[PDB]
């Protein structure tokens, strides 16, 4: 016969939301017909409980907990940082502007890229926001030959659409969204006759979708120290990590690790291509000393055989005449 | 504009009883404004439907259903088996007969206890019996020093009151009650010429015309449907709410009768076993056979527990009982006297 | 210290659908704190159980019941036969091609299109949980006005567009829909040929919305004979009836009734 189930089997769950918006926190056995005398259903939250970023809804007590160390919650939203292939739900539709069908938003890698040739490539996402939210995406705009249009269609398909060019950094953009079945549009036209520079978009984050998320273990190469992190910080260079790691594990000397690397890689031997020649300033006697230096991100070990060392240099060689408009002193340190 | 509610949104309810005594089983939604086209009202029962003990009134068809398994209904009555505190409705009025104010009927535990000293401690209950009924309570009367009075004053305050002594068992008492606002009184006085008077399981019948099925309390099990009283689980068996049968307990755990949860068996101690000596053998030597107390709740496997000591060595008996001649002594017939060796 | 929950207090209800689609039939008191020892939860339908027109979902035994006499269920759909005002959810947006006054006027029995040269769009944005169809009776007496009814997709992508003339009484039209948030458009633009009769639309019936729906009492003047009726038949002339009636009572000699 069935016996009363310990706290290891019944899991709290929410009933279907009614017209007024009331729910019952019914305690449901994991598998049917294992126990009786289950906890009495109690009043739930009014169908609109939205835990903030880095928090998950605890069913035992209806409140937002700060999650655990090494895990992220993403809040009431989603993120599309991965772009190896087209993420599920995105429609990279391409249509002629009047054959350019070959041109489309290619998932180049950690970033997506726009079509260089003259064609209309629309990156469409249709997400149903149960709650009002925003979309936050970093977009790279190298050249003005390709225009960038980002407009949000409403629930009734009834539509600021043009984006500003970006210089230097990746910049940051954000707009507001409503409770309807919003459809986000990302399209680029190449009205320039002569070429191009593709447009890059990263880190598309839409918030206010499912009212609640669950804590996710951090991906390899990412570490989270403080609880409630809405993201996992990337491990610095020469540091490796794995899933759920609270701190990045230091790597061995013979192995080099890139930023956010899951596993270390053996340092190759130094080659002639690793070091670059250079010349420093002149001395008091007017002679410059050349001091060969390794590249700032140098990756090679001196101990390994077959590795050319940093060549011995620094011999004082008389400098040529100084720059025009500059006259040297007794110390040969030219001043304007 | 509104719905046509199914069986899940409309509940049956009885209208207010009129002067003649007729009720209409009208259909009512669970919350206002949720549905229309409710089932038409029909004639209800004549304001006097009283389901027997162990039954509940089913509204769909106006009849007494036999309830479910493992649940009791108590019928058209109430019970006061619990006495950790004074149950609601009881007035433990204590007054000096002519300070004893600190002396009154105290909720000792599973049973209530009377005041031992010389004072008038009255336990009064005011219950309005909607139907003719009786009261069934168990009263312990250890000694005649303290008298016990149980008189139910009637509706008009209008008043064999003394209860006879009880020997051996707890005994059982019952008197008849009328439809009036009967007010039960339990009072005891000590003559101080002691042993307190105890009362358990006060059962008053004919109160609310109808009750509802109740899940069996932990430590209690009910097998057959329609049980007025939920039975008690045997010793070494545990149970929970709504259990049809008692679950057997583990060997390393001991459980008292009607226990909600099992208790770990402690290690046997020197106090658990008791010494004793049996009868003599053919040679006249008695063998001592140590025994454990039958409420043995300890385990031999646990360390630090003294085992039953190895006993049974034949030890010569003293001279047999006077008037008995042996080595199985038999009663010497009347007219002959024995000191244990010869008659 | 709580009474065992009688059959009249607990009301069967489904838990929230998970990703896979499993639901539990948990038993819930009608108000908190009433019952204890409620019936155990059991497996429910896989978030897609739909009852056809004329049937409702009985939670006690998770199957479709045939409803009852004199009640229409509408099934897993909706209906807009009434047009006294603009029905809720319908946007009679009119865009100049000023013609702000011109739009789809909601006459009592039917909705009428515009007569002038202004684009009048009757939009209904509906979310379909299940793939279904849309049906309506459109009157197209004159060909000067062009009638367009095209279904927009979930991703707002456009998706046979135009309609044929409906001579000899009201005709019947129906197109398929999809799982997405299809947004229906009705639009009529009249060519200014100096001459027209507006397009008339009735009985818009969209199926596949909101999964299972419940039965409703028959509207006044309409009757249903047997259980499972997806619609209440109109009472014959010279006869009258009221809500919930299974038959139309005859009328008095000195009275008439359409
Ligand atoms: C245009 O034609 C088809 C699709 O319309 C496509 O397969 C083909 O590759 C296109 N032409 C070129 C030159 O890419
Ligand atoms: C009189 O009775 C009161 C009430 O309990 C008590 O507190 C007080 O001690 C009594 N006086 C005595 C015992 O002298
Ligand atoms: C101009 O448009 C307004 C609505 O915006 C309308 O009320 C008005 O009648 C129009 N003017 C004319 C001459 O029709
Ligand atoms: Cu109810
Ligand atoms: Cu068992
Ligand atoms: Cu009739």
């Amino acid at each position: 016969e069935l016996h009363a189930c310990k706290e290891s089997e019944y899991h709290f769950e929410y009933t279907a939301c009614d017209s007024t918006g009331s729910r019952w926190r019914v305690a449901v056995p994991h598998s049917p017909g294992l126990c009786t005398s289950l906890p009495d259903p109690v009043k739930g939250t009014e169908c609109s409980f939205s835990c903030n970023a880095g928090e998950f809804l605890d069913m035992k007590d209806q409140s937002c907990k700060p999650c655990a160390e090494g895990r992220y919650s993403l809040g009431t939203g989603i993120r599309f940082d991965e772009w190896d292939e087209l993420p599920h739900g995105f429609a990279s539709l391409s249509a002629n502007l009047e054959n350019c069908t070959s041109s489309k938003w290619v998932p180049r890698g950690d970033y997506i890229a726009s079509n260089t040739d003259e064609c209309t490539a629309t990156l469409m996402y249709a997400v149903n926001l149960k709650q009002s939210g925003t979309v936050n995406f970093e977009y790279y705009y190298p050249d003005s030959s390709i225009i960038f249009e980002f407009f949000v269609q409403n629930d009734q398909c009834q539509p600021s659409r043009w984006m500003k060019t970006t210089e230097k950094g990746w910049e940051f953009h954000s707009v507001e969204l409503n409770r309807g079945n919003n459809v986000l549009y990302w399209r680029t036209t190449a009205f320039s006759v002569w070429s191009s520079k593709p447009v890059l978009v990263r880190n598309i984050a839409i918030t206010g979708v499912a009212y609640t998320s669950e804590c996710f273990p951090c991906k390899p190469g990412t570490y989270a120290a403080k609880q409630g992190s809405p993201f996992c910080k990337l491990c610095p260079a020469n540091y490796y990590s794995n899933k759920g790691e609270t701190s990045c594990h230091p790597c061995d000397a013979d192995k080099y690790s890139e930023k956010g690397s899951s596993t270390c890689k053996v340092r190759p031997a130094c080659t002639d291509k690793d070091y670059f020649y250079t010349h420093t300033a002149c001395d008091a006697q007017g002679e410059t000393q050349l001091m060969y230096k390794w590249a700032i991100p140098k990756i090679c070990g001196e101990d390994l055989e077959g590795a050319v060392k940093l060549p011995a240099s620094g011999v004082k060689t008389r400098c040529p005449p100084c720059n025009p408009g500059f006259f040297k002193t007794d110390n040969s340190t030219c001043e304007p | 504009e509104l719905h046509a509610c199914k069986e899940s949104e409309y509940h049956f309810e009885y209208t207010a009883c009129d002067s003649t005594g007729s009720r209409w089983r009208v259909a009512v939604p669970h919350s206002p404004g949720l549905c229309t086209s409710l089932p038409d009202p029909v004639k209800g029962t004549e304001c006097s439907f009283s389901c027997n003990a162990g039954e509940f009134l089913d509204m769909k068809d106006q009849s007494c259903k036999p309830c479910a398994e493992g649940r009791y209904s108590l019928g058209t009555g109430i019970r006061f088996d619990e006495w950790d505190e004074l149950p609601h409705g009881f007035a433990s009025l204590s007054a000096n007969l002519e300070n004893c104010t600190s002396s009154k009927w105290v909720p000792r535990g599973d049973y209530i206890a009377s005041n031992t000293d010389e004072c008038t401690a009255t336990l009064m209950y005011a219950v309005n019996l909607k139907q003719s009924g009786t009261v069934n309570f168990e009263y312990y009367y250890p000694d005649s020093s303290i008298i016990f009075e149980f008189f139910v004053q009637n509706d008009q305050c209008q008043p064999s009151r003394w209860m006879k002594t009880t020997e051996k068992g707890w005994e059982f008492h019952s008197v008849e009650l009328n439809r009036g606002n009967n007010v039960l009184y339990w009072r005891t006085t000590a003559f101080s010429v002691s042993k307190p008077v105890l009362v358990r399981n006060i059962a008053i019948t004919g109160v609310a015309y109808t009750s509802e099925c109740f899940p069996c309390k932990p430590g209690t099990y009910a097998a057959k449907q329609g049980s007025p009283f939920c039975k008690l689980c045997p010793a070494n068996y545990y149970s929970n709410k709504g259990e049809t049968s008692c679950h057997p307990c583990d060997a390393d755990k001991y459980s008292e009768k009607g226990s909600s949860t099992c208790k770990v068996r402690p290690a046997c101690t020197d106090k658990d076993y008791f010494y004793t000596h049996t009868a003599c053998d053919a040679q006249g030597e008695t063998q001592l056979m140590y025994k454990w107390a039958i409420p043995k709740i300890c385990g031999e496997d646990l360390e630090g527990a003294v085992k039953l000591p190895a006993s049974g060595v034949k030890t010569r008996c003293p001279p047999c009982n006077p008037g008995f001649f042996k080595s199985t002594c038999e009663p010497c017939p009347y007219g002959s006297y024995s000191n244990g060796s010869d008659c | 210290e709580l009474h065992a929950c009688k059959e009249s207090e607990y009301h069967f209800e489904y838990t929230a659908c998970d990703s896979t689609g499993s639901r539990w039939r948990v038993a819930v008191p009608h108000s908190p704190g009433l019952c204890t020892s409620l019936p155990d939860p059991v497996k429910g339908t896989e978030c897609s159980f739909s009852c056809n027109a004329g049937e409702f979902l009985d939670m006690k035994d998770q199957s479709c019941k045939p409803c009852a006499e004199g009640r229409y269920s509408l099934g897993t759909g909706i209906r807009f036969d009434e047009w006294d005002e603009l029905p809720h959810g319908f946007a009679s947006l009119s865009a100049n091609l000023n013609c702000t006054s011109s739009k789809w006027v909601p006459r009592g029995d039917y909705i009428a299109s515009n007569t002038d040269e202004c684009t009048a769009t009757l939009m209904y944005a509906v979310n379909l949980k299940q793939s279904g169809t849309v049906n309506f009776e459109y009157y197209y007496p004159d060909s000067s006005i062009i009638f367009e009814f095209f279904v927009q997709n979930d991703q707002c992508q456009p998706s046979s567009r135009w309609m044929k003339t409906t001579e000899k009484g009201w005709e019947f039209h129906s197109v398929e829909l999809n799982r997405g948030n299809n947004v229906l458009y009705w639009r009529t633009t009249a060519f200014s040929v100096w001459s027209s009769k507006p397009v008339l639309v009735r009985n818009i019936a969209i199926t596949g919305v909101a999964y299972t729906s419940e039965c409703f009492p028959c509207k006044p003047g309409t009757y249903a004979a047997k259980q499972g009726s997806p619609f209440c038949k109109l009472c014959p002339a010279n006869y009258y009836s009221n809500k919930g009636e299974t038959s139309c009572h005859p009328c008095d000699a000195d009275k008439y009734s359409e």
